[PDB]
């Protein structure tokens, strides 16, 4: 929904859980929003990643090798979407 | 009187599978009851109840033979000693293992078997780890009376893996029901009768199939032994380490026989979810690789051409300022197939700060899909493909690449008759095959339902879809996966329950850069760039770096790529190291170092991590747990080892979809299979297993 | 228990496996399973430049396997943790004792 | 002597009394080994203090009856000529390893 | 066995066997007077304190087990009274009642490590003066872990460096079958 | 030959392997022999008897000797 | 008479003069093997290089072999 | 080098050293480095076997060699030098002998070790050991014939490390060990010229631990001469009252001027004329060890020192002269 990610992130690494309690927002954001996220960047690496307890983040790799991490441990799918475009904001 | 009794647990810790909590069938093993499911023959009936019944030719995951009468227990109110193989457990029978009829027996059988046999165990190579000798020495008698002319065979040629001394095979006929049944091959034979019973191939025929050098582990007796490691050491000499194998991509388990300094023998190991107790013979006979043509000193390039083995500071150094004096964009960082998570992540993470994202793996072609994990996994556990009614092997030909998975889709395809169906080039088949199509055209004609096995995947149970990853490499690869996942919501594969969809890897490092997020965005790189670092990768194409780019191959063997390094950096192999490997059904076993380094050679991530020190770039771990950590923050599934993470999203994400190339018919991916990578390439078994075509 | 033990103190940063020994593949015999050992790596073992035989210089080269193997992931793991190493415990494979009988083989293939 | 260590606070007291007993004994361990000119008394009062300190955190009163007890093992081996002297004498970055070795 | 109607029943604690020579597995607390019985009895006299065998089993929790051998020259009889003391508990000593004790218990801590109570003259009598480690436990390596000696620059003195030598090579004899 | 060249570095002496190769295939009468050492079978290596069926020689594995049929 | 030492008597005879035989050298030279019979060497210990005898790696060998399993690149 | 191992005693190195003056003072030291940092030392012997005995041990199983040559005598040089990558060399004398004479035992055998060893292609770092201050037109022919040395040592084979030890003191030397053994001599110590000679000692350990340390160095450290001076620039007097230190003696020293010790030591200068006797090797009183005593030339200059090895000398206070306690 955002556009402007493959021109200003490197990679996005969303840690979320398979069947935790919680990390469970974190999957109803992905399945609500990654299919038009990547029809929208073509080409990002929006990295999707599975565990077994850890706790659900979002991870950004800018251009020098930096990368921010934003823990959504209780963010609903609204609070996860927004954290994204503040990582996103905060390459460009 | 409130005796302490032993707890009396299964023979090994086998796990045993109730099919329902309600078939229970008690059985009385030595008086002590046991509930074992229904159909578990008196054997297994024992084995759960931690007896150890003396078995010759019974393999669990082979057929059930009467080839000779080593356990002979005596049930309750049976006239003979029945064998314990093949007698089904009846409720309320009476198992003594230990009475005398039953030891009677059991020394009978084991003189009749050391009758005919030759006083072979001095020169016989399986003069340690002999069944024939561990239960002479525990279950037969102590002295024979035989004193005659035994019976003396031939020895067959079995090709240059399987030395074969027929003399001592005591004919249990277990070798000829592998070749038959998991091998798929049908080669064996119990020719003849009687005494001159000789096992083997009527005509002189070389075991053509991988897979059958595990006729050797198989094999109760020495007989049918390994000849690459035709006398080299003894079944006690060789320290094991519990390593894993990264040749193909199916990560099978392994034990590295060590002695001392060098890997004599490498031999499976039981792991009934990736490789039960089978290895390829790309992996029994790669260990040959890890002692020749290793790298074992830095070697920069002089001012001439050679090579010069300097020490690390100098290589180092001049690694360092030769990325130093290059554009960020230029650097990339090609991984080997062999590399473990570890120094991927490494290499990832020094690339990236030295302003680059031009990592990625040696096989991955350009813009591979690693968002989601089941684009690059095998979804169903290599145990799950036993429980798939249909397979629809896309190009992937898995005999060639990760055998463990053609494997268990052979003993799938005859335990339950499965029917797979094979769109890709043609090929040759352990089981019934049933080639489709030879281009991604049939692949379409199965995506709009208009082939005659669209409505065999729809009826099917639970259905399973094989797609290669060494379909990647073409161009429209966005395409083939489309029609793959529209054939997948069209025939249910992928459900909450089964999600019967799965792509399998040939590289043991590609599933886990493929984690790492170890993506090759396009072309471009590699070309027009001039600090490729090839770490380990011998089949990148050596054709399209350009002459000036100041190749460093911190490779471990070295073939084409070596020649173009412009300075060699001395890896460890993967018995040398401890790396995170990642297979491809997403299992995360990791490798626990055998032999010592070669030479000065380093870790894989040490190499890369002081290259990162040394070229300015302050890397924050400094240790192999540091790294891990990081891998933890990268893609904690390479962290949790020993567990497969499924991937618990479908392909209902993936965005859209293109039209497939009507040209360009599915293209074997594995040319040889037995020189696949470098360790299996610079082998001197492996070269020489090319007369085994 | 570590630093009574007498052990010198680079050895006690070690990082040992705490394994149960599979099954040797070769045989078919469960006789030597459930001994958990720890496993000291011990990997560095170079070759004596006089003679051919071999040559470690880590103590702890055999007694990963000789003679101290414990009969219990929980005993083997107190061990590895009193003494103050770094053990990482890797669990046994074990086999699933599938159903399966003699009157399989005689299947009939329907027609 | 009985480990009367039903306790941190006793265990804690005789380690006091270890730690009086060699630093007391300091005199005899300078004469005898001769390192009243290469070491100074408040050298080895420091090294003492950094073993009995290095090993403070031991929640074990046991483990600590242990350690007194080889340190008075040490000291009367030290004490008493069954020990040499050239040891007393003796007894008082990821890129540096890597370029040396591969452990 | 008349020895064990006699004998209180809290002091055989743990166990008791019945061939191979017969022992009363007792605990650590009830040794020495266990020792005390036994001895000074008129119808069980041992007297003899034959041998004190330290015994390692590494996967129990109290890993020792200083298995006290004693013959009975009246009766003509030996009895093996055992305890069972974990690296750091210190058993009680009987060097009071049989005073052959006080060098075989000097060697059960050498060896092994379990301190003996009130032991007057409890110092290692069979390793090197400066030895540390315990060799008969089971985790010490049989080569030791730094016990090469050789001579050098520092004249008339033989170092004790870490130690290196031809890898000493374990056969894995055992075999499957038991 | 290069395995003997390993353990002999005298290469004067004849390398065992051409002394057992040199040494004629000896002819006997049924399909399976005995070689069970030099004369003596306590002093000889343990009984391997060896079948005659090809018609190449077939070497004793333990002492390199070799029987052919001789029909 | 002089640079004498034992170790000289052949072992045809070592066994005789031994009191572990009653046969005389004369006696156990028709039993000597003639393909691989090898002549006595008299244990030249000490009396210099090549004399004396050398492992494979002693440097003072000719030929010292390099025991690297590993076949270098 | 091609080093597989951990530490020494039996690891590898990669280094097959030929001390040349191995079975000596500083040889015993360097040896003892060479060969407890796991590496191969081919101590080559001039007479006596019983020379280099003391070290077989030091060595494991063949890390040391003890072999048999002849000074004059090459093609018995290039058969010590036939397996070797190293070659140390620490032949030198203070005195000069009936049969080798100054030259023929400090500069006419370093110049022909370096020519065989140059015609040995193989010998990577080929160390050459001469005395500090052994510069031309000093007095002592001792330090003369080792400046020709030097200079023929690395014209004909450059890159080939030089140090330059100073009068090095240990056990068993030639410079502590004579002064003692003539205290015995009723305390009676005949510091020569008065102890205004400014010379810098050091412990031959630290000699040994530079001369390995120029070995396991980089490509650096060849054809540099190094000066191991060590540190507390001592003056003769300076020193001796260190060794009344630790041999429990009253400092009863005497001065002597230089022609009353010249005059001393004219005797044992006859060498080449008296030829049907060897005489006692002079210990203390040495014309020439005398002329080098003269002009206070032996102290480091602006030359390569420890610092260059990344190494630091110990004392000569303690341990570093503790072998003086077997006087007592
Ligand atoms: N000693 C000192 O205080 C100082 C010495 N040095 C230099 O250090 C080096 C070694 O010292 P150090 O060991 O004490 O010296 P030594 O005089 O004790 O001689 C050491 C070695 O030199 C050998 N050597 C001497 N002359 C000959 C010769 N003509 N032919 C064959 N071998 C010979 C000796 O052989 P053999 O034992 O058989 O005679 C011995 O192996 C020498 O170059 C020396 O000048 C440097 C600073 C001062
Ligand atoms: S298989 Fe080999 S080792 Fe085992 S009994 Fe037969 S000949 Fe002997
Ligand atoms: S060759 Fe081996 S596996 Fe085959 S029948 Fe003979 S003994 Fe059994
Ligand atoms: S194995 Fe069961 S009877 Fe032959
Ligand atoms: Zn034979």
């Amino acid at each position: 929904w955002r556009g402007s990610i493959s021109k200003s992130m490197k990679e996005l690494r969303i840690l979320l859980c398979q069947s935790s309690p919680a990390s469970a927002p974190t999957r109803t954001f992905v399945e609500k929003n990654y299919k038009d996220l990547k029809s929208l960047n073509p080409k990002l690496p929006i990295l999707i990643r599975e565990c077994s307890g850890v706790q659900p983040q979002m991870w950004a790799r800018y251009d020098m090798g930096v990368e921010r991490c934003v823990n959504l441990d209780g963010l609903t799918e609204p609070q996860i979407l927004k954290a994204l475009e503040n990582l996103v904001k905060s390459g460009a | 009187p409130t005796q302490i009794l032993p707890p009396r647990n299964p023979v090994g810790g086998a796990r045993v599978h109730f099919s329902n909590p309600e078939d229970a069938i008690e059985v009385f093993v030595d008086g002590y009851a046991v509930k074992v499911p229904k159909g578990f023959t008196v054997l297994q009936a024992c084995e759960v109840a931690g007896v150890d019944i003396p078995r010759f030719c019974y393999h669990s995951r082979l057929s059930i033979a009467g080839n000779c009468r080593m356990c002979l227990v005596e049930v309750e109110k049976s006239p003979k000693p029945v064998a314990s193989c093949a007698m089904p457990a009846l409720p309320g029978m009476k198992i003594k293992t230990d009475t005398p009829i039953a030891k009677k027996a059991r020394e009978g059988v084991m003189e009749f078997l050391l009758m005919n046999h030759p006083l072979d165990c001095p020169i016989c190579d399986q003069g340690g780890e002999c069944d024939l000798q561990d239960q002479s020495m525990a279950f037969g008698s102590d002295r024979g009376r035989f004193t005659e002319m035994k019976r003396s065979v031939v020895d067959k040629n079995l090709g240059p893996l399987v030395k074969t001394v027929m003399t001592r095979c005591i004919q249990c006929t277990r070798c000829v029901r592998f070749a038959s049944e998991v091998a798929g091959v049908q080669d064996l034979g119990i020719l003849g009768r009687g005494s001159g019973e000789e096992i083997g191939t009527y005509v002189e025929k070389l075991m053509t199939s991988e897979l059958s050098g595990n006729v050797i582990d198989i094999c109760p007796v020495g007989a049918l032994t390994s000849k690459p490691f035709a006398f080299k050491a003894r079944n006690w000499e060789l320290k094991a380490t519990e390593t894993i194998d990264v040749s193909d991509a199916v990560g099978s388990n392994i034990r590295v026989d060590s002695r001392g300094p060098e890997v004599m023998r490498i031999i499976p190991r039981l792991n009934e979810d990736i490789n039960e107790e089978w290895i390829s013979d790309k992996t029994r006979f790669c260990y040959d690789g890890l002692k020749r043509q290793r790298l074992s000193d830095p070697m920069i390039r002089d001012s001439d051409g050679r090579f010069k083995a300097v020490s690390w500071r100098d290589a180092l150094a001049v690694v360092g300022d030769i990325i130093h004096q290059v554009k960020p964009d230029e650097i990339v960082g090609v991984a080997g197939q062999l590399s473990d998570a570890e120094s991927m992540m490494v290499l990832k993470d020094f690339v990236n700060r030295m302003g680059s994202d031009n990592v990625w793996c040696e096989g991955t072609a350009a813009g591979v899909d690693a968002d989601l994990r089941y684009s690059y996994l095998m979804n169903t556990s290599i145990s799950g493909l036993e429980n798939a009614d249909l397979f629809l092997l896309i190009g992937t030909q898995p005999r060639v690449e990760a055998a463990m998975v053609n494997a268990r889709i052979c003993k799938t395809v005859r335990a339950s008759n499965a029917k797979v169906g094979y769109v890709g080039p043609p090929a040759e088949f352990n089981y019934d095959c049933k080639h489709l199509g030879t281009g991604p055209d049939t692949l379409k004609e199965i995506a709009e339902g208009r082939h005659p096995f669209c409505t065999a995947l729809k009826n099917a149970k639970n259905p399973a879809i094989i797609v290669g990853a060494g379909l990647f490499n073409r161009t429209d690869k966005n395409a083939i996966l489309s029609s793959v996942e529209s054939i997948a919501q069209a025939n249910n594969v992928v459900r909450p329950d089964w999600n019967g969809l799965n792509f399998l890897l040939q590289y043991a490092a590609q599933a886990a850069a493929l984690d790492l997020g170890l993506i090759q965005q396009s072309a471009k790189a590699l070309e027009s760039a001039k600090f490729v670092y090839l770490m380990g990768a011998d089949d990148v194409n050596v054709d399209k770096i350009p002459k000036d780019a100041f190749v460093v191959y911190q490779g471990h063997h070295g073939d084409k790529a070596v020649y173009r390094a412009n300075v060699i950096l001395p890896a460890s192999a993967f018995t040398e190291k401890e790396g995170t490997y990642e297979n491809t059904e997403g299992f995360t076993q990791q490798t626990v170092p055998a032999v010592p380094t070669v030479g000065d050679a380093r870790d894989d991530w040490k190499i890369v991590r002081a290259l990162s020190e040394v070229s300015g770039v302050k890397l924050p771990y400094n240790s192999i747990e540091g790294v891990r950590s990081r891998i933890k923050s990268v893609a904690p599934n390479l962290v949790h080892t020993d567990e497969r993470e499924p991937a618990a999203f479908g392909p209902s994400l993936k965005p859209e979809c293109k039209e497939a190339m009507s040209t360009t018919p599915f293209q074997t991916v594995v040319e040889n299979f037995y020189m696949t990578n470098s360790i299996t390439r610079a082998s001197k078994i492996m070269a020489q297993c090319s007369a085994v075509l | 228990i570590g630093k009574v033990s007498g052990i010198p103190e680079e050895h006690l940063s070690r990082k040992v496996i705490i394994y149960s020994p599979a099954r040797t593949a070769t045989q078919s015999g469960s006789g030597k399973l459930g001994k958990w050992k720890i496993n000291f790596v011990s990997t560095l073992k170079w070759e004596n430049p006089l003679m051919g035989w071999t040559s470690t210089g880590d103590p702890y080269a055999n007694v990963g396997d000789s003679a101290l193997a414990f009969d219990s992931e929980e005993a083997a793991k107190s061990f590895a943790e009193r003494h103050g190493w770094d053990y990482k415990v890797k669990k046994p494979n074990t086999p699933l004792l599938k159903v399966k009988s003699y009157s399989d083989n005689f299947k009939w293939k329907g027609n | 002597v009985p480990p009367n260590s039903a306790n941190l606070t006793e265990a804690r007291r005789r380690v006091f009394d270890f730690f009086r007993a060699a630093c007391r004994s300091i005199p005899t361990i300078m004469d005898i080994y001769n390192l009243q000119d290469v070491v100074a008394p408040s050298q080895l009062r420091y090294a003492i203090s950094a073993q009995i300190r290095n090993n403070a955190h031991i929640t074990d009163p046991k483990v600590i009856d242990l350690l007194i007890f080889k340190g008075m093992e040490e000291l009367t081996d030290i004490v008493d000529h069954a020990k040499q002297r050239h040891h007393i004498i003796g007894q008082y970055d990821f890129l540096k390893n890597f370029y040396t070795s591969n452990y | 066995k008349y020895s064990w109607e006699t004998l209180p029943k809290k002091w055989v604690k743990k166990m008791e066997r019945s061939e191979h020579g017969n022992r009363f597995d007792t605990n650590t607390d009830y040794l020495f007077q266990l020792l005390c019985f036994l001895k000074l009895h008129t119808y069980t006299r041992v007297q003899v304190l034959i041998d004190i065998c330290g015994v390692d089993y590494p996967s129990r929790k109290r890993r020792f087990e200083v298995v006290y051998n004693l013959l009975s020259t009246r009766y003509n009889s030996r009895i093996r009274v055992q305890t069972s003391a974990d690296e750091v508990t210190r058993i009680s000593s009987v060097v009071s009642l049989f005073p052959s004790a006080g060098w075989w218990e000097r060697e059960v801590w050498d060896m092994f490590g379990v301190s003996f109570i009130n032991h007057p003259d409890l110092r290692r009598i069979l390793t090197d003066y400066g030895f540390e480690g315990h060799p008969l436990r089971k985790d010490f390596p049989l080569s030791g872990y730094v016990q090469v000696r050789y001579d050098d620059p520092e004249k008339r003195v033989v170092s004790e460096p870490i130690e290196m030598t031809q890898e000493f090579r374990y056969f894995d004899f055992a075999s499957p079958w038991e | 030959g290069n395995h003997t060249a390993k353990w002999m570095q005298d290469r004067s002496k004849k390398s065992p392997m051409e002394l057992i190769s040199e040494v004629p295939p000896i002819k006997v009468d049924g399909r399976i022999v005995a070689c069970e050492g030099d004369t003596n079978p306590a002093l000889g290596h343990p009984i391997e008897f060896i079948c005659l069926d090809l018609n190449e020689p077939a070497i004793c594995k333990y002492c390199g000797l070799r029987y052919v049929q001789d029909h | 008479k002089d640079r004498y030492n034992a170790s000289q008597v052949p072992a045809e005879w070592h066994g005789w003069l031994h009191f572990i035989t009653d046969h005389t050298g004369d006696e156990l030279l028709s039993l000597k093997p003639k393909r691989y019979g090898l002549e006595h060497k008299e244990n030249f210990s000490g009396e210099g290089d090549a004399y004396i005898y050398h492992s494979k790696g002693h440097t003072l060998n000719p030929g010292q072999k390099n025991w690297t399993r590993y076949q270098s690149w | 080098l091609a080093r597989k191992g951990t530490g020494g005693r039996s690891s590898v190195s990669g280094i097959v050293a030929t001390v040349f003056g191995a079975t000596g003072f500083l040889g015993r030291y360097l040896v003892q480095q060479l060969a407890k940092m796991g590496s191969q030392v081919l101590v080559p012997f001039r007479g006596s076997e019983d020379s280099p005995r003391h070290l077989k041990l030091m060595g494991d199983l063949g890390q040391v060699v003890p072999m048999k040559f002849d000074p004059r005598d090459e093609d018995s040089i290039k058969a010590v030098m036939a397996k070797a990558n190293v070659v140390i060399n620490l032949i030198g004398r203070e005195y000069e002998t009936r049969n080798f004479s100054f030259e023929d035992a400090n500069h006419h055998i370093a110049e022909k070790l370096a020519l065989v060893a140059k015609e040995h292609g193989g010998i990577m770092r080929y160390i050459q050991v001469s005395c500090l201050g052994a510069s031309v037109s000093s007095p002592s022919r001792m330090l003369r014939a080792k400046a020709a040395a030097e200079e023929a040592v690395l014209n004909a084979l450059p890159e080939a490390t030089i140090m330059r030890p100073a009068t090095m003191i240990g056990t068993e030397d030639r410079i502590l060990n004579p002064w003692s053994m003539f205290v015995k001599k009723y305390g009676f110590l005949p510091l020569i010229g008065g102890g205004t000679t400014k010379f810098q000692p050091v412990y031959v350990v630290d000699v040994a631990a530079a001369i390995v340390a120029a070995l396991k160095d980089d490509g650096s450290s060849m054809g540099k001469t190094y000066e191991l001076g060590g540190p507390d620039v001592f003056t003769t007097h300076e020193l001796a009252e260190i060794m009344y230190d630790m041999i429990r003696e009253w400092p009863r020293y005497v001065k002597l001027p230089f022609p009353i010790a010249k005059a001393m030591a004219a005797p044992r200068d006859f060498m080449v004329n008296k030829v049907p006797f060897p005489l006692p090797s002079p210990q203390i009183f040495n014309l020439d060890q005398i002329n080098a005593l003269t002009t206070d030339t032996l102290v480091s200059d602006n030359a390569l020192k420890f610092q260059d090895l990344d190494l630091v000398p110990h004392k000569l206070k303690g341990y570093p002269v503790e072998f003086l306690i077997q006087y007592r």
